[PDB]
């Protein structure tokens, strides 16, 4: 004999998708003009005794961030110059002044020679051409804009709140005991990488491992470290920018000094200790835990493809993953198509001098094996962006509520 | 270039073992592939992913009798304990760039 | 439990637009990639295109980039293929499939497919 | 926002709490301040609009203003019958809403019908 | 585009309909810019303007609701009062007004006496509350 | 606006509606001045509207729900300046009454809320 | 019985309130920078809340409308605000020694090369722009006018502008294709934001105008009365291609960087517009058919060219690419009916909106200036009248509000008052 | 039908402000053009100015732009002329008139005229 009663004012919220706009810190790199500045007083209201179950593999914030990144890339690339006239036969020859590698190619435009990379051009049957000149309308990046990742916060619009999890013991899924309410988010860095997370957030307590369903050896496995493994990586070549007018096209001139492949090292002891912590973690969830290298696939998944000061390195990473329970020869190419699209491709104009970038390594992407061997993998940019957005969930507040109490009105 | 090849047709008796060979090109020396079966007149089914090292990803609901292996630029799909349902068209597909490459289709019949 | 169903004209004349509608049941709310594939008789399959259900970033096969258009209707949760300038060489069995969201060792697969619909061009 | 503090508590405690309930132009980083002011006024205006719509719903349910409003449609058996003590003493409001979320549309429809019938048979005599 | 102006257009949603049909419809109806160049600051100005438009809508709605609450109506969409309707106001019977004419013609015929109607309503509510 | 603010209790009580209705009333740097002015004006009106709505909510907690001359069931304890009802209602202006009652407003509000809630729950 | 109030009721009251502008998103976002026609107006909603109404008939009257006056005032204020930042030409008012150029003759050139001693500097002007003083010459209005020149960066071009009623109002829109614009309208829709309105200055012709569906429409407050104008809306837009066959250069003479016209590259010829003859004849046939319908079959319709008065109304005044042509229609309306290359000139000193206030000086346009436009509306002034003989429709206009009234002919601003009362058999307990 | 009534002092000393007030009845709700004209004795008429009582923007004769100011109030629905720094030659009969909006072939006419108020300057 109970009766419904409405209780307007109750603190009830429901998960609900929305369109987070943006938040940046740099002055209107990225296009950044659609990004509002961020100097608020972030109201970190820590809720009490609130158990709100989270998820990371079903967020619709992640796809929103991926769409924003793609849109920013396209908008920044738009005012640049197309490379349609470059679709001509190239007269290529080897250079001697990782033995062959670079190739010097002359082309006739109305007859000048420039430098190209072996993995950047394909011969036709001596005579070479671009890797994909007619299939994809290649466009070269504008020289003034770089690719350094500017922090990009996501704030909820009016009516929505973002729920942070401060619990250290957290694998993404399942209930989250400690929760807090916020309007903005921390300084997520839109870095592009594979098999190594490069400058992402550091997890507390011991090293953390997570996946959709571990048992299923298809779901990507994300590992977040505790102590970053320092990696300093250089391109020891005095590259010479060369400007050719058709509309100003940029290319590589004759190399100043000796020609040496771009390579870089990793602190062996620190890497070994971090990998030991990781392999200790994987024993949960006593058999052999191997570590092979990337098994096949295109260049964007075989190597640790990543940007550095406007130059894109596709780095051999077999040496980092061979310990069964360090120098890495980093190949270089300048043609690039991002986010696994077709019809769009960048040229990455060369940067003069020698470049050296010093960065942390914070996360690892590993895949199980059938039957173990946790060889690295990845390339699904969403998996990369789920290593910082794993403690956020847009939520809409719904004050109205109904309860079964004993009342009779009139 | 980039192209997949395979036998146009192969057959075996019921209860025997059938071998399907998927051949990658020279530039595809190590790419992972995926197997697809299509019984005549029905929706093609996902079978499994399989790379050059021999790793394979079983799919929920697929019979365990399906198996796979790798050898260089050759990918082998092994089937045992056949019946009339296994008669179908099989093909291997792969993703090099954001363009897909499918096989030419192989008709497998059981007698 | 995701099911794909396809429908549209069975016979089409040369030199007009062929429209095919595929509805989905059980798919995720957003973030899915709906792909359109076709197989001509006697020839191997080839990918036509796909759409990101959340953003709307279309993508098409380069050999058919200037003739096709794929759109989505989130309200009824369907998606449409419109292939223009159809000829006698475009007769095929058309499938609407759902793209993978795992990228295991450098592959996107099509976990779920439709029953396939015949499309023919004749005099 | 603002009233999220009481979340995670017992419906008894939540009900009791809800019952009780010149800037110059020389400031550095002016654009951030004005943009976030725009955002805060957006939030406040959306809050007042949401409150107005909720009050319209309460009015169409025969409550006008008020917070703890009482009505006349009985609690059906299908709506997750449970012992009232453990409903109102241990769990929290969020879990209760997650449990009754499947049925709130039927609840609102029955509530509106009951209030309309009450108005009709009160104006009858 | 959003706010309370949409509610007003929804009120307008059926103007030529029947009086009873209009009342039923009223009861039923009760329930990432690209920013190419120099668009952020113009967006801030446009935000100021949109907030002031929404605030104007909210204030007009609140003024109407307060006027309704001055009488004996609180906030109910349909409301019943306790002041007699003298035969001076449209002495002809209620079937024609409640079945045939749209609200427009009734408003045209009442606009001459709406002020005294409001005054009588307010006085009647004040008297009813004082006596009680 | 204030109207008969200083007048006798009766006139103010008969002229409440006046106050009730009155309570609810480019080039880069030039653009920044304009938007700061807009922020100030919009903040003023929004705060006024929110204060009006909070007062309406307080009235709604009791048995008023927007009605001006409300009527409750809380007994008038003699501790709150017990005097002749007519004498209070024809001599002292609202200002002095509120000045000499401002020491007991909170207990009156609490008693009103408790009585309204008790009436709701008992019936 | 008793009386009951009904909050949330469809009510209308014809009242006038200020409306705010709305620039299209693509109008400003895409390319337009430093153009008068777009400013900090609020961008329109992606799709208007167009709701179709049924069984409703509202009375319209464009000749007693208020949106036309409101938009004319907004255009005036916007034009003045655009002209304000530019530097004045007050020091330029001085005696000039002019000789007329004889480099080429088309129809004489009429240009004058004038020297002024600004402590001898040469400049080029047009005959209408400068008046002889008693050879010595002086600007037409520099003595008793605060003459001004437009900013070099800004450009004059129509841009769509929408009008959205503020909260609490609505825009009633007459969707009837056959609607002369007076009295009841059978189909009345309601909107918040109006359709695209392009502020275009023109006389005797409507350029970039909105074509009218169904047949050609004839509108006037009083066909019988001679004084009232007549608007004619064609159903098929007529192409016009007008070009000035000359190229000029800008000399920056400091007074404040004054821009003066330089010598012309090569040949010099007076400007010319082109209109197809057959389309003009067909449109005139439709127009005279409709006018006979309003006048009877036996009536005889005659046409004639302008009757004189100033120069901005006799000719067809319009801006093209930033240059203000005053192009004659002496020959277009020369045809008697029973039951073409337009030669034309420019004037760089213009009196916009017909006021004796500030007059704006047209900056020079480099290169050949050519433009295509949509002649869609005609402004006709009925001949005097003697009865039952004939009718003559020499073009008139000039009143810019008349030009505005063609685009805003199908809107009215209405105040919704959802607080109606009614009687019923219901008593509160 | 619009009626005009002009009023003001009949005797004004030299060298001070001269004020005239004209009240209009039956005019249009908006878009009116209230013009002020005068005729000096032994001389022809001459326009003084005009006001758009909706926009509020004025206009005056070029030779009098520094000595005149015309204002208008819609609520009482009148308009005022203020001619400051009057001289000996400004004695005249002043009329307040309304000019049309027809614009019949390059003319604006004042259909409705006032009776004509005398203004004489003397010491
Ligand atoms: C609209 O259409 C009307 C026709 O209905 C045109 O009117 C004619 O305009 C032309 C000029 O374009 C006029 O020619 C001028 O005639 C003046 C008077 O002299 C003669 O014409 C009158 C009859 O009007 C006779 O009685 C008399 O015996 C003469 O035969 C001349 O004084 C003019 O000369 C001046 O201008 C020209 C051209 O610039 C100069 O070369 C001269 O030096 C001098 O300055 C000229 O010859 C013709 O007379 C007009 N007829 C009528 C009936 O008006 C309008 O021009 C046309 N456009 C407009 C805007 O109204
Ligand atoms: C990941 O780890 C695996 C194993 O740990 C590793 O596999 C090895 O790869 C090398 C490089 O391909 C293989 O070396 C080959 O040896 C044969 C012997 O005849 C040669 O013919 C091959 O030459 C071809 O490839 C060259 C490029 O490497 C060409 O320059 C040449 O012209 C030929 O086309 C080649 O040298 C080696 O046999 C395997 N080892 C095993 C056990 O498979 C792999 O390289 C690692 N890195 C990845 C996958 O990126
Ligand atoms: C991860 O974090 C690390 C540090 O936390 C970060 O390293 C930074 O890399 C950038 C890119 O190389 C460095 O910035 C450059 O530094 C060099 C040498 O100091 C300068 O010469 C560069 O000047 C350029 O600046 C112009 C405008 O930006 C360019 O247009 C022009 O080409 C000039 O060459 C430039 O400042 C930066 O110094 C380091 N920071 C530190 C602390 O070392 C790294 O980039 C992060 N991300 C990744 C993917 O590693
Ligand atoms: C009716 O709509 C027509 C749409 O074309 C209008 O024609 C246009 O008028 C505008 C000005 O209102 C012109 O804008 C300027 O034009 C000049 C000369 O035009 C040439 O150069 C431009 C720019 O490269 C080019 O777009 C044109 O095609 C011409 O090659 C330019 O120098 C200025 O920079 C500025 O663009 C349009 O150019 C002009 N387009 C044409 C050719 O019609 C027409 O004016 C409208 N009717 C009226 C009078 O309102
Ligand atoms: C991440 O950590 C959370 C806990 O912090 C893990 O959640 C746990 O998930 C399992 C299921 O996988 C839950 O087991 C449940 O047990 C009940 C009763 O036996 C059964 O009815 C359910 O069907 C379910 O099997 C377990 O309760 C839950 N933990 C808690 C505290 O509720 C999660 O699995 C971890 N994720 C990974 C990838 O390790
Ligand atoms: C979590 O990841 C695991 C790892 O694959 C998934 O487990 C597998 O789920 C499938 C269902 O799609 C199971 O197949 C079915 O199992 C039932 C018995 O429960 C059997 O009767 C059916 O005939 C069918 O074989 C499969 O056994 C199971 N385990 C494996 C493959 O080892 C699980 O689905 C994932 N959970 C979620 C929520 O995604
Ligand atoms: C990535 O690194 C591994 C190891 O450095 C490379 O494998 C070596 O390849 C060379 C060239 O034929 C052989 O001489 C070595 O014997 C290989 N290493 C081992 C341990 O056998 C591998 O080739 C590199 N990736 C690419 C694409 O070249
Ligand atoms: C690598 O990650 C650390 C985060 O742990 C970055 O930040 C430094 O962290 C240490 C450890 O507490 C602090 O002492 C420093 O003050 C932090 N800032 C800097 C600038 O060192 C660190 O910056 C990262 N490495 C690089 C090269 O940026
Ligand atoms: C347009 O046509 C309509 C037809 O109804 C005119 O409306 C009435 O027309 C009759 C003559 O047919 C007149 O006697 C009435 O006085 C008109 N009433 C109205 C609404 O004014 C309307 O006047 C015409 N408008 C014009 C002249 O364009
Ligand atoms: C119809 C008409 O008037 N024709 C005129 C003519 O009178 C005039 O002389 C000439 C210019 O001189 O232009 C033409
Ligand atoms: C691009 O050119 C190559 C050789 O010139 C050719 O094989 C290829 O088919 C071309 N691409 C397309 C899409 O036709
Ligand atoms: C693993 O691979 C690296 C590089 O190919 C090699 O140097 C090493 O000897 C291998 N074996 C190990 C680390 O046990
Ligand atoms: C204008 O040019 C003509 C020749 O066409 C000439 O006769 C006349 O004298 C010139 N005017 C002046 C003022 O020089
Ligand atoms: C103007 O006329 C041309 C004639 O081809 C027509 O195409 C165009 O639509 C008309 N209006 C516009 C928008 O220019
Ligand atoms: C200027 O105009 C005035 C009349 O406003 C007149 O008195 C004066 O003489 C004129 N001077 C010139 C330079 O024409």
């Amino acid at each position: 004999n109970l009766w419904v009663t409405v209780y307007y004012g109750v603190p009830v919220w429901k998960d609900a998708e929305t369109t987070l706009f943006c938040a940046s810190d740099a002055k209107a790199v990225w296009a950044t003009h659609a990004c509002v500045p961020t100097d608020p007083n972030p109201q970190e209201i820590h809720l009490e005794n609130v158990t709100e179950e989270f998820n990371m593999w079903k967020n619709n914030m992640v796809e929103q961030m991926h769409t924003d990144i793609i849109s920013l890339w396209d908008q920044s690339l738009k005012p640049c110059v197309k490379l349609t006239p470059l679709c001509v036969t190239l007269q290529c020859t080897n250079v001697t002044n990782m033995r062959g590698e670079l190739k010097n190619c002359s082309f006739n435009m109305t007859k000048v020679y420039s430098l190209f990379y072996r993995l950047d051009v394909v011969q036709i049957n001596k005579e070479y051409r671009l890797i994909n000149c007619n299939t994809s309308a290649i466009t070269q990046a504008c020289p003034k804009v770089s690719f350094e990742p500017i922090p990009i916060h996501y704030c909820a619009p009016a009516g929505f709140a973002i729920l942070k999890c401060k619990d250290k013991k957290f694998n993404g899924t399942g209930p989250c005991p400690s929760v807090s309410t916020v309007q903005c988010t921390h300084g997520i860095k839109p870095v592009v990488s594979t098999q190594l997370l490069l400058n992402g957030s550091l997890a507390e307590e011991e090293v953390m491992i997570r996946s959709e369903n571990i048992t299923n050896n298809a779901k990507n496995i994300l590992v977040q470290f505790n102590t970053p493994v320092q990696i300093n990586c250089t391109r020891p070549n005095n590259n010479t920018r060369k400007s050719i007018r058709i509309q100003a096209f940029y290319a590589t001139g004759d190399i100043i000094g000796d020609i040496r492949q771009a390579h870089c090292n990793v602190s062996k002891a620190t890497w070994n200790e971090t990998l030991g912590k990781v392999v200790k973690q994987l024993r949960k969830h006593n058999t052999i835990i191997r570590f092979a290298n990337s098994s096949g696939g295109d260049l964007e998944v075989t190597t640790h493809s990543f940007n550095c000061g406007g130059e894109f390195f596709y780095c051999n990473t077999s040496g980092l993953f061979n310990s069964t329970w360090i120098t890495l020869p980093c190949r270089i190419k300048q043609i690039i198509n991002m986010w696994q699209r077709i019809g769009q491709a960048m040229y990455a104009p060369p940067i003069q001098g020698v470049i050296r970038c010093v960065s942390n390594i914070t996360g690892l992407i590993l895949t199980r094996d059938g039957g173990e061997t946790f060889r690295p993998g990845g390339g699904d940019m969403r998996d990369n962006w789920r290593s910082e957005l794993y403690k956020y969930k847009v939520v809409k507040i719904e004050p109205l509520g109904v309860a079964p109490t004993r009342c009779k009105r009139r | 270039q980039s192209v997949l090849t395979q036998s146009p047709s192969a057959s075996a008796s019921l209860g025997a073992s059938v071998k399907l060979t998927c051949t990658l090109s020279s530039g595809l020396r190590s790419y992972t592939i995926a197997w697809y079966q299509r019984q005549r007149g029905q929706a093609p089914r996902f079978l499994l992913r399989l790379d050059s090292v021999g790793s394979h990803t079983k799919v929920d609901g697929i019979p365990d009798r399906f198996s796979g292996s790798s050898s260089g630029t050759e990918r082998y799909l092994t089937i045992s304990n056949l019946q009339s349902e296994d008669e179908a068209d099989y093909f291997c597909q792969t993703w090099t760039t954001g363009i897909y490459i499918f096989g030419g289709g192989t008709r497998l019949s059981v007698l | 439990q995701v099911q794909l169903q396809e429908s549209g004209p069975g016979l089409v004349k040369p030199s007009e637009t062929l429209s095919l509608t595929c509805a989905v049941s059980g798919g995720s709310i957003s973030g899915n990639y709906w792909s359109w594939i076709r197989q001509s008789p006697g020839k191997g399959l080839e990918w036509i295109g796909h759409i990101n259900d959340y953003s709307g970033r279309t993508d098409y096969n380069p050999s058919l980039k200037s003739r096709v258009t794929i759109s989505t209707d989130t309200s009824t949760n369907q998606f449409f293929l419109t292939l223009s300038s159809v000829s006698a060489a475009d007769t095929a069995v058309y499938y609407c499939a759902r793209r993978d969201t795992d990228f295991w060792r450098g592959i996107y697969v099509f976990e779920f497919w439709g029953q396939g619909v015949l499309v023919t061009v004749s005099s | 926002l603002g009233f999220l503090g009481a979340a995670g508590s017992t419906m008894g405690a939540a009900s009791m709490t809800l019952t009780v309930q010149r800037a110059p132009e020389a400031q550095q980083h002016l654009l951030k301040l004005t943009v976030w002011g725009i955002k805060q006024l957006q939030a406040r205006v959306l809050a007042v609009e949401r409150y107005l719509r909720d009050q319209q719903l309460l009015g169409i349910w025969g409550c006008s203003g008020k917070l703890i409003c009482c009505t006349n449609v009985p609690w059906n058996s299908s709506w997750s019958n449970r012992n009232l003590s453990e409903i109102w003493d241990n769990m929290t409001w969020l879990q209760w809403d997650k449990e009754i979320s499947n049925y709130t549309q039927i609840i609102y429809g029955l509530l509106e019908e009951s209030q309309n019938q009450q108005e009709k048979n009160e104006q009858d005599l």
